[PDB]
RNA sequence: UUGAUUUUUCAGGCCAACCAUCGAAAGGGAAUCCGGUUAAAAUUCCGGAACUUGGAUAUGGAUUCUUCACGGCAACGUAACU
RNA sequence: GUUUUUUUACUUAUUCAAUGAAGCGGAGCUGGAGGUCAAACUCCACGUUCUAGCAUUAAGCC
């Protein structure tokens, strides 16, 4: 399907498609708050793999935290 | 060794200014559209003193442009400023004492208060009585202003950047001597609490960087460097030079 | 395409429809009786000797009442036990923690008479 | 009428208050707004790289109606739909006969992402619709690329809720034909050839484009007049 | 906030700069006095005489056909007096 | 063709400030100039300054 496409994509972090992408949800993310509830995954396939299913009761939070 | 006196200073305990009797801080009015491109005309309600201000301040009003409403402005006072004066402030306003103009409008030579260091900030220069700031000269192309500043410093300010016409009132107060411990603690009771000054080398070593021996006496350099850490800088902070000052400057 | 006219610049929270509640359950299943009525309200007649003083001369009846109660809870208690209006409540709490009143009736009554009826004198 | 006077008021700077204007250019928005047109800003103002940039480039409103005019003619069965023809294969089961015989072989237009996807790596696809507004973007970002290697006409379509109220659903990613009746095929032809012309042929040029770059209405009022200047 | 409508629903309109809350038995603050009375309470009880606040509401008065009162040069006066 | 140094351009990242986020940017009317010589090419303004009053809930026109 797209899942694996998804995985394949997401290991090219240093392509300019990947990097444009970071910068942008690094922006949007850094405007809200440093905890918000998100209203799905930005990674679909990674969440999947992590046991995540498209329920009811499942729910994704995104943090930020000072390095 | 124990905390000394300065380091202390900065918690802000019993440190803190005496601000009950203060009548409000003194500001320009906030740029808007009228003094941006023309002039707001005030009208001077009363001259009243300020505790702990050397210079008088002036309540003005004006009419809000937006609203049906009263505004109320305190402004610090220039000399020959009385109640019931009318004042003008804006870009179009005219050369008066008293009048609130931008910078790039005064021509060299203007004397002026209250000046603001960067556009709209409502006045940084040039507060205390007696004191003023000089217009030098204009760079238009620039769009900057040289000035003059009490200390005797030049700067370049925005030409934008407002000032008010005329010397701060209430000068020529230090060409009086105190004579008396009373008269100064009568001074800072609403100022803040900085008065008296026990003196470092009267103390014992954990008081102070100069406490402590069978004399009075500081020991070493009273000269600290710039990059010395808190707890050190007790004396004359990175001095250039010591001494009596002879010759010009 | 066709946008609003705003003559303010402060966005403020809009009205939204405020539903009042439909629960599917009633959360307490009994109501609770009357926690204060007339018997809790008025404990027992006081009837020391300065007590009834009160009584013979200034038409005053001395009663222990809850601690809880207030004046209009007495008087209507009064009332309700032995039909009578008070003139007045003068309430007191003692110092051994407990409340007394001094309700003196109206002129319509007789507080030896009501006494007597009571069963105390 | 000498009592009905015209009293213009003045409006100039110290005169009369000024009257309620329209302000809706200085409002403080709630900051989920000021978000939502920042970010919308912020993609216009960088490069954009080509890969994401495709979509950039939809379907105009004659063809796209046209897609949508074809694609109306194979939606999927609806709950009471599938409900009857439900129970009319019961019937043919609680009789004899089975359900196959009874109810024809459907052709429905095909979606979801993993669906759609797996059909066109099988060339089972004859024409993908994408949607240019899907958010994580990864999700279709490599699909041009997929089917112009699978040699699978595409366009980049506009709407995700259009593409979800064909198949039913909220929104829809993707919508495929895998085929049409016969009475369908000339205007699927027609249909495909005029999108080849845009997507499938320009894609190997269009992986050279970068988007993005756009300044903003002020910043290029001053570039304006400095090419006025020289000018 | 009204216009009311009962229908406990509406119809509008006016604004929202500021305002969680705690912080004084000597600061700010609605209004009570005198005489008498107990073994022990009283500006709290008894007798007499008032006052303040909140509410309801009737009579009398005042006002209006020059509609929202008159007088005094004036300072200002008055039982009232949108 | 990719690379280091210097310099300087940009604005959306980031940083500072003001406001009850009220008049920003560009264009255009209206005038006044610059003697024009092609017709508007440049410039500048565009409702408030004897006075300790008043300005609030739009008149008017189609
Ligand atoms: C030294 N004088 C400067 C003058 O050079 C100029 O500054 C610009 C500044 O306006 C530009 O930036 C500005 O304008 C851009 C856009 C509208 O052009 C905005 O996107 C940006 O937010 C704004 N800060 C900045 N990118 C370069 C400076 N030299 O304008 C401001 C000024 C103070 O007069
Ligand atoms: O630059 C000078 C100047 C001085 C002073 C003064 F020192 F008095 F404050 N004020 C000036 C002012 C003034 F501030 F508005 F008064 C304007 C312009 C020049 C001034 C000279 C003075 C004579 C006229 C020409 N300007």
């Amino acid at each position: 399907g797209a899942y694996k496409y998804l995985e394949e994509l997401q290991r090219k972090k240093q392509s300019d498609v990947m990097r444009f992408l970071y910068r942008v949800r690094c922006w949007e993310y850094r405007q809200k708050n440093v905890i918000h509830r998100a209203s799905r995954p930005s990674r679909p396939d990674k969440a999947r793999r992590l046991g995540y299913k498209a329920k009811q009761g499942f729910v994704i939070y995104r943090i930020r935290v000072r390095r | 060794g124990r905390v000394i006196r300065n380091q202390r200073k900065g918690a802000g305990s019993i440190f803190t200014s005496h601000t009950r009797l203060r009548k409000g801080a003194a500001k320009l009015r906030t740029l808007d559209y009228a003094e941006r491109h023309g002039y707001i005309r005030g009208v001077v309600k009363q001259i009243i003193h300020d505790p702990g201000r050397g210079a008088p301040l002036a309540k003005v009003a004006f009419r809000d442009p937006y609203k049906y409403k009263l505004r109320e402005e305190t402004f610090i006072a220039n000399e020959g400023v009385y109640t019931g004066q009318f004042i003008y402030a804006g870009k179009k306003a005219s050369l008066n004492v008293g009048n609130i103009l931008p910078l790039g409008a005064c021509p060299e030579g203007t004397i002026v208060s209250n000046v603001e260091e960067k556009v709209g900030d409502r006045g940084a220069l040039g507060r205390t009585s007696g004191n003023y700031v000089i217009i030098i000269g204009h760079n238009p192309d620039e769009n900057k202003t040289r000035v003059k500043l009490p200390s005797g410093a030049k700067k370049i300010i925005s030409s934008d950047a407002r000032g008010v016409i005329g010397v701060v009132a209430g000068g020529g107060r230090i060409d009086k001597p105190l004579l008396k411990a009373g008269r100064a603690f009568h001074k800072y009771k609403v100022k803040r609490n900085s008065w008296p000054k026990t003196r470092g080398v009267a103390m014992n070593p954990v008081d102070h960087p100069h406490g402590g021996g069978n004399h009075q006496h500081i020991g070493k350099a009273s000269t600290i460097s710039r990059g010395a850490v808190s707890g050190q800088k007790a004396g004359l902070i990175a001095a250039r030079r010591t001494g009596l000052l002879r010759g010009t400057q | 395409k066709a946008l609003k006219v705003r003559t303010s610049t402060t966005f403020r929270l809009p009205k939204t429809l405020k539903l009042t509640r439909s629960p599917k359950y009633q959360r307490k299943s009994v109501p609770h009786y009357n926690r204060l009525d007339a018997h809790k309200i008025i404990v027992a007649p006081i009837a020391t000797e300065t007590a009834m003083k009160k009584v013979e001369d200034g038409n005053t009846l001395v009663f222990q009442v809850d601690i809880k109660s207030n004046k209009h809870q007495i008087k209507s208690a009064v009332k309700e036990l032995y039909d009578v209006d008070a003139l007045y409540v003068n309430t007191l709490i003692r110092p051994n923690g407990t409340k007394k009143a001094y309700i003196r009736l109206t002129s319509d009554y007789d507080a030896l008479d009501i006494a007597n009826r009571i069963g105390y004198i | 009428n000498p009592l009905f006077e015209s009293t213009p008021k003045n409006f100039g700077i110290g005169q009369s208050i000024q009257p309620k204007r329209n302000l809706s250019r200085f409002v403080k928005w709630p900051e989920y707004v000021r978000l939502q047109r920042q970010k919308k800003i912020l993609s216009l103002r960088l490069k954009v790289p080509p890969s994401i940039a495709q979509f950039s480039q939809t379907l105009d409103k004659n063809t796209a109606a046209q897609a949508f005019k074809l694609l109306n003619k194979y939606r999927p069965e609806t709950s009471a739909e599938k409900k009857e023809r439900l129970t009319k294969e019961a019937a043919a089961i609680a009789e004899g006969k089975t359900a196959k015989d009874v109810s024809p072989k459907p052709v429905v237009v095909k979606y979801g992402l993993n669906h759609v996807v797996s059909l066109i790596e099988n060339k089972k696809a004859k024409l993908v619709l994408i949607a240019n507004d899907v958010d994580p973007i990864e999700l279709v970002v490599f699909l041009p690329a997929l089917c112009k290697k699978m040699g699978v006409p595409y366009a980049i379509v506009k709407g995700k809720a259009r593409l979800g109220t064909l198949v039913h659903k909220k929104t829809s990613a993707v919508a495929a034909l895998t085929e049409v009746n016969s009475a369908d095929e000339a205007e699927l032809s027609k249909l495909i050839s005029t999108i080849n012309a845009n997507y499938i042929e320009k894609y190997e040029e269009n992986r050279k484009h970068w988007g993005g770059g756009i300044m903003g209405s002020k910043a290029n009022d001053k570039i304006a007049k400095k090419a006025k200047a020289a000018a």
